């Protein structure tokens, strides 16, 4: 009787929600339209209709029909609502202003009119979930105005988003760092967790940890969609120790500033490799703390970490991983910050997860979700601060923005946001005496 | 005629695509030129 | 829900689960390679059709 | 759901678009009718960007074909795909012009676009949401030059905010193909800078050095270049025709990637050429195609890109390809050549993947490119303007019946201004 | 819960570790897939399964030879994330190996070894193997060796240093390597094994009597002493003797970490028949200055220490007329300090019959493990050489072309002459 | 992994690597139409050092077929193998340079290596981590010898750690198959010694003396002269491709070989070459082979090893063979002729074992001569120089294209100083 909304945005944004919808229907055994094949768990992501339909929570929207299309029809055709599945009328086309003034704003009224009539069949409701990206038009312009929208509409509602952040090295979009600046106006205090998922850990996990080479997007989101699954199971699947969602929000945030944490999923192994070694607790947490598999490119032991959350699914004793805790405190190289003796959490739920066909993950007994609240991603806007000034120094590519009906001074007033945030992570990381 | 000119400095697909299609045991035979 | 903390959550719970886990791997990698088939055809298929 | 109108012009004009009616025709599977002989669903889902329906099976183009001679009107309908146009959508005056830029602009271009002007109007009233319009033709003609600025003088008035992308074949750099190219050319860009949203520039002798060198064919026809630009064409507007992981359509692929509201001259490209005796020589993957897509030999302007600096590059890929390699070795262009490109812009290289490829090529890509290396093409044609000007030469068949040497003039401050911009940011 | 990490580093290495790997499985059962057809916590670390992947560190530069160990029939076994390849050769040459290949790989092999090192709770010590010969087997285990005694140091650095020949060598920069490695040796080894493979190329045609012995005969030979060493940890004994236990009464002072070891019962099937092995008769044969694998003539070496190994069907009375017979006969050299200076190593399992090898069915399997001065005279003559080529300078700019620096010779010379003067002012 | 790509320039040149990429296709198993058709997996093991995957099976020797003459190139592409090579990589001019080294090096030699370095950098591009570069080419031959002594000094530039080696024909010391030869190689050897980092000289007549006695053949067509240097070759290069139990790759023999870096001109030699007549006695097994590597009457170059010192000589072996049986049959030779052999560098021998033979074939070597004497070979072709040289012979077609008799004189003195330091180390 407790249930969690997801909306998924954005090109990036829908494509990792296939994957989190395929890795739902496979877990609670749904089939890809609707009906159970022949329990209370479906009751979080599900809703159960006369029939034995389970029409998803999700509602997907993007301003591109292309991308919309194929889910639309596809093997998911029967599984969504086809009034939930929202198409748009014209592209973003990579641009912050067209997602938050001239052609994302016809589409925010019949969003905000289907999150109306499904929070209402809701009745115990935690939060939201949203799911979006920082380089294109609709992935970060159009996701502004849904948290405009949604700070003022609902409130009180804890919402989560997973970030795909700008990758450091290579890049797909050129104006795609100012998308990921003037975004961050409207992720920092009307967002109240927000996820970090680069593009360089499944650039390279993919490749050392599975000995899978030539990686792509289908296989990028299947990771994106294990660790979503392995949150919200403690809503979801019973535990000896259960994490809410409320849980765990003020517990790994520090300040109502600081919400940015990175991620890891330790047991991404291939199966030619996982039957080589036993997957201890002790083992599978001392490989999630490793500098090489981190969900951001940025290197932990530049920072201290604040407080760190783990979920563990499946076989897990509860014994084994406060061993594991006290084993890692110990090490020198991961060091804490002194404001926060405890910085740690556990979390059980007894069930294993589940791999999709197809997929290069191998199951396990024991999975674990590290998510830590580091002040390492300060230098995350670092090498994106330098990567805006020098194209801002010149007036490039700002005609398109103010073009679009975008103030100019809005670039600079994002510009001293971002400094003041940074300065926020070289204030926590002074120690006091 | 399976393509459109025959001798094209790009291309020119000679082969009926219909009859190209790879499946899996536990999958639906789908062609290879179309694809998703 | 006792007698599992000396005995049956171990060697007959944690050991069945292993079988399990040995065996149902084994299905990943049947399945897996017959995916690497699938490529490998569909490369003589780009073959012939680039001959 | 949305669309692109195709609109051609001039001689040059109506042959390049007519293969490339021809070229995306079996793409969709259409055959020389109309009906459609295909063999997907996702061949049909997308058939309202490049083509319309009729009564029933039988799908027409969209293109108006806008031609001042008619004796290069009949060559396109009487060719194989010639019945698939509308009859009525042709428009064509009773005389020629002559290859006067003056003269399809002002005297008897004006008694044509009245019409051209109601047809593109009466198609895009039927259209759901127009996305952009397109254009091909030549500078070095009246016919192509003239009638394609004068279509866009004013499309631009009643169409403000919809894109344009103009594939126009810019005058030879070797061996020219009219004496009075250099006074049609420097009118058109003069009047391609201010209006164009997007434009492309093909030097015909790139399609011969490729013919040459790359493909190496003895006997090469106009059909055979006309095959070979065209599939750069289909390689454009490929994204919002099918699906990927990373598309980017015509509004997309410019408004990120043109740092400045007139700097918009583009180096187009298509990647997989192959040769018959190097054939089997070569494998298909990314990294091998990629050497082939940034080389100077292989590109569709004359001009090499050694004596420039890139700004914005676009690279939309087709076909099953693990894309996180592609940003791999595309990363290792940037950092192989440094000096190449802009470093007021660390993020020059752009990607975009289609789902499908072309029909039997296992994967393929198509180049786009902005660099400052198209200064050595202007800053000469401005010297071959100059040459010719100041002696008065050719004149009298423009100022004798159009406009004075006032508008000369501003033709060559406006690309003057052009050339010191460029420069200027060549170095930042 | 007595673990040792077997790190195999050069070819010469994981080619022993090869002949290793194969006895290794004999002895605590187990098939090349892991799995069985506690002895085997000291290597084969546990996994879930029945399969135990082997305790070591299999590290190389150069692809090839990596990869037969790989491809090979210990596939299974070999675990592809402890089989480190690497893709250019150090060119038998220090300097590429330690500073140009070096930090290159030795990211990922201190990675590969803490990995271990974390299953590998109340270890031993490490037990690696590399030659003198070239950078892989010289310079990169110099690297690595300094970067084990730094982070954990107190373990057992017990290294399996195969040195150069008296006078045959695949090389002729083989005094450089050689030179380099062993001065650094100093620094960073805490009880360093010497493994000369000249008597080696003699013994196998008396006591294994193999006329044109090959690479693997050799390898066979050197596995089945870091057995009878290793034994005591893994199996019982009446006085089995700890890793701990052997250096901290072998060695006498910190710069006397060389001790030399041979197989006492080489003796192959052909002779087996007529031999009465009898463990007081062996372990005095094995003293005999002709069959110590280190050239260097132990007969005029002082037995400045001396440890024996007794392995199989040995006997606490008969290992008494050993230490008696050995003192009576008063020829055989003596330190001046020590009376007795004997370890007894009483090990009741009997050797491994190897598929194929020419070791025969011995019920024993005595060993010896003696420091003597005499390795003083092995590093003069490869004191020796070195100086010839660097008198004049020869083959230097290869060397000091590739990260190093010509001053690194000249210390080479003195610590080599603190490491004569070691073994000659006692 | 390591790989190399040749670069055969010139008709002495083209031919000689036809050959060689013929003899290569045949031990790795692949035909014309490059389709691989070897009965095992070693001949693919690493086919990158010499091939390059293409779809279908097909692998494209990775070469550029440089030269200024079609004449040469129509030979060599419509060759038995000529179909596997890439018709890319035939990059060619019309102009000829009429034996002239300037012309081949100047007028279109240095109008055309623009387009070959560019296919150049196709080939480094394309492979992941080369290991150098080959070139075959001869001395007096003006496109040969001048486009390859301008190639090797842009290449080597271009990359300078692969290690780049010639298989240079150095002009006779008798017969003169020009009368340009002193000219162009002394211009070329004064380059050759300041760019590559090993040349293999090759003498015409030597080669001829293999098929005077050795091979015993009545009439030697250019056929089995070519293939006998590809011979060479490919058991230089066999550490690479085919796994081998000392395996010492070009990377390991040249830091071996060069022992000061001016003197790379060590004389290369196939080892068990012999007759039809010779055959039904000679037993293939390691000492009858030292018997024909040491031989003086192998030597490729003629610059007979009777009048020079071994400085570093080497040999890399192929076959199964014991690596005991090698050791004394490569000692016992120094102990031996110890004259020849310097005492200043106390073992110079390097035995490089590799596990697999050619095809066709058990007991192989390739025995690389360093001996001094190739002193006196340049020393003679200096004799000839100066003596055309000084009187002004034939050279305002050298002149007339810029290269004036100035650098004539440094092309001498260049060359007469490395007479000096090869007769100085010995
Ligand atoms: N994780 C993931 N990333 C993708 C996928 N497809 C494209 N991307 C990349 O992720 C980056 C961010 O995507 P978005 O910001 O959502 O791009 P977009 O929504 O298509 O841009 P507009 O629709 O014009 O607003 C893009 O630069 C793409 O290259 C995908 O399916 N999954
Ligand atoms: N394989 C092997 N080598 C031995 C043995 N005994 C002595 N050696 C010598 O040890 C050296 C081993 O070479 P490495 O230490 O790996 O250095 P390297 O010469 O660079 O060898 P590579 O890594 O193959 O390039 C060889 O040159 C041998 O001469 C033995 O029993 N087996
Ligand atoms: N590639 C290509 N170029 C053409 C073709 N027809 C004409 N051109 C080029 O167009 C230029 C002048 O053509 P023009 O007579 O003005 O054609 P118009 O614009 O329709 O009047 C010349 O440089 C030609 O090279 C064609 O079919 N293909
Ligand atoms: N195997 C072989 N050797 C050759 C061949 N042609 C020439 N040579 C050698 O090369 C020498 C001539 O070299 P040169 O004419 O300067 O070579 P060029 O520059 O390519 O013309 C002769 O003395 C031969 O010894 C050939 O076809 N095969
Ligand atoms: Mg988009
Ligand atoms: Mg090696």
């Amino acid at each position: 009787m407790r249930e969690c909304i997801s909306v998924h945005v954005g090109q990036a944004g829908v494509q990792i929600g296939n994957a989190c919808w395929e890795l739902y229907c496979l877990e609670h055994g749904i089939q890809p339209d609707g009906q159970m094949p022949s329990d209370d768990s479906f009751n979080t992501f599900f809703s159960e209709t006369g029939a034995g339909k389970h029409v998803p929570r999700a509602v997907f929207v993007d301003l591109e029909p292309t991308v919309i299309d194929e889910v639309r029809t596809g093997t998911y055709r029967q599984l969504f609502h086809p009034e939930q599945l929202i198409t748009g009328k014209e592209d973003a086309a990579n641009n912050y202003a067209r997602g938050h003034y001239t052609i994302g704003k016809e589409l925010i009224d019949l969003v905000l009119d289907r999150i109306r009539k499904l929070a209402d069949q809701c009745t115990g409701l935690q939060g939201f979930l949203i799911f979006h990206s920082f380089g294109g038009g609709t992935g970060s312009g159009f996701t502004s105005l849904l948290m405009e929208r949604l700070s003022v509409d609902y409130g009180k509602k804890s919402k989560l988003e997973f970030s795909i952040y700008p990758a450091p090295q290579v890049s797909t979009a050129v104006v795609e760092p100012y998308n990921s600046i003037l975004t961050t106006h409207t992720t920092l205090e009307h967002s109240d967790c927000a996820f970090m998922v680069d593009n360089e850990a499944i650039y390279d996990i993919c490749r050392r940890n599975l000995d899978i080479e030539r990686p792509t997007y289908t296989n990028l989101n299947r990771l994106i969609g294990q660790i979503v699954s392995s949150i919200t199971a403690s809503l979801r699947f019973d535990g000896a120790l259960n994490v809410d969602l409320t849980e765990f929000q003020t517990n790994l945030v520090p300040y109502p500033r600081i919400h940015f944490p990175l991620a890891t999923y330790a047991p991404v192994i291939s199966a030619e490799k996982a039957y080589h070694e036993q997957l201890s607790v002790a083992e599978i947490t001392n490989a999630c703390f490793e500098p090489a598999n981190q969900m951001v490119k940025c290197d932990p032991r530049h920072g201290k970490y604040m407080a760190c959350c783990l979920l563990y699914r499946g076989d897990v004793v509860p014994k084994d991983v406060n061993a594991a805790i006290a084993t890692i405190k110990t090490k020198r190289t991961i060091q804490f910050v002194d404001w926060c003796p405890t910085g740690f959490k556990v979390g059980i739920n007894y069930q294993p997860p589940t791999v999709v066909p197809g997929g290069d993950l191998a199951k396990v007994q024991r999975a674990v979700c590290m998510l830590s609240n580091t002040t390492a991603i300060a230098e995350a806007w670092a090498r994106l601060d330098h990567k805006f000034d020098l194209m801002y120094a010149k007036r490039a590519f700002v005609h398109w923005y103010v073009g679009e009906g975008m103030e100019e001074g809005e670039f600079s007033e994002a510009r001293e946001d971002m400094a003041a945030l940074e300065k926020d992570y070289e204030e926590v990381g002074m120690d006091s005496v | 005629p399976p393509c459109v000119n025959p001798g094209n400095p790009v291309f020119s697909c000679m082969l009926d695509p219909k009859t190209l299609h790879t499946t899996t045991s536990l999958s639906k035979p789908k062609m290879i030129m179309y694809k998703t | 829900q006792f007698r599992e903390r000396c005995q049956e959550l171990r060697a007959e719970l944690f050991c069945i689960h292993q079988k399990a886990v040995c065996e149902e791997r084994k299905a990943q990698i049947a399945f897996n390679e017959e995916l690497k088939r699938q490529k490998v055809v569909e490369e003589q298929m780009f073959s012939k059709l680039w001959e | 759901m949305r669309e692109i109108v195709h609109l051609q012009a001039g001689q040059c004009g109506n042959q390049i678009g007519a293969k490339f009616w021809e070229v995306i025709s079996d793409e969709h599977g259409i055959d020389p009718t109309g009906t459609y002989h295909g063999d997907s669903d996702l061949q049909l889902e997308r058939i309202n960007v490049y083509y319309n329906e009729a009564t029933g099976g039988k799908y027409v183009p969209r293109a108006v074909l806008v031609d001042l001679e008619p004796g290069t009107m009949d060559s396109v309908r009487s060719g194989p795909f010639g019945q698939i146009f509308r009859p009525d959508n042709f428009v064509f005056g009773q005389s020629g012009a002559g290859n006067n830029w003056a003269k399809g602009h002002y005297t008897e271009g004006a008694e044509l676009v009245d019409s051209v002007l109601d047809v593109v109007r009466k198609e895009a009233e039927s259209c759901d949401c127009l996305q952009g319009f397109q254009l091909t033709h030549s500078l070095g003609g009246g016919t192509g030059s003239g009638m394609g600025t004068l279509l866009i003088s004013k499309i631009r008035e009643e169409y403000p905010d919809r894109i344009m992308n103009t594939f126009s074949v810019v005058p030879s750099p070797k061996v020219s193909d009219t004496v009075v190219e250099p006074y049609n050319a420097t009118l058109s860009v003069h009047q391609l800078v201010e209006n164009t949203d997007e434009t492309y520039c093909i030097d015909n002798e790139a399609l011969y050095d490729i013919c040459f060198r790359t493909l190496k064919l003895t006997t090469p026809t106009y059909g055979d270049l006309n095959h070979l630009v065209s599939a750069t064409m289909s390689g454009v507007t490929t994204c919002l025709r099918f699906p990927g992981q990373l598309n980017a359509d015509l509004r997309k692929l410019a408004v990120n990637m043109v740092p400045f509201p007139r700097l918009h001259f583009f180096m187009p490209g298509f990647a997989p050429l192959t040769s018959r005796g190097s054939q089997q020589y070569r494998a298909l993957t990314v990294p091998e195609l990629t050497q082939q897509m940034f080389d100077a030999k292989n590109m569709m302007a004359a001009c090499d890109p050694r004596h420039g600096r890139y700004l914005t590059v676009a690279a939309v890929f087709r076909g099953r390809m693990s894309m996180k390699e592609v940003d791999e070795q595309m990363l290792n262009v940037q950092n192989k050549n440094s000096s190449y490109f802009v470093e007021w812009i660390p993020n020059n290289v752009k990607t975009a993947v289609c789902d499908i490829p072309p029909r039997g090529l296992k994967m393929s890509a198509t180049f786009i490119g902005n660099s400052t290396a198209i200064q050595e093409l202007f800053k000469r044609i401005s010297e071959q303007f100059t040459a010719m000007f100041r002696r008065k030469a050719f004149l009298h068949w423009y100022t004798g019946e159009g406009m004075d040497e006032m508008e000369f003039t501003e033709a060559e401050s406006n690309m003057n201004d052009l050339v010191s911009e460029y420069q200027q940011y060549q170095d930042a």
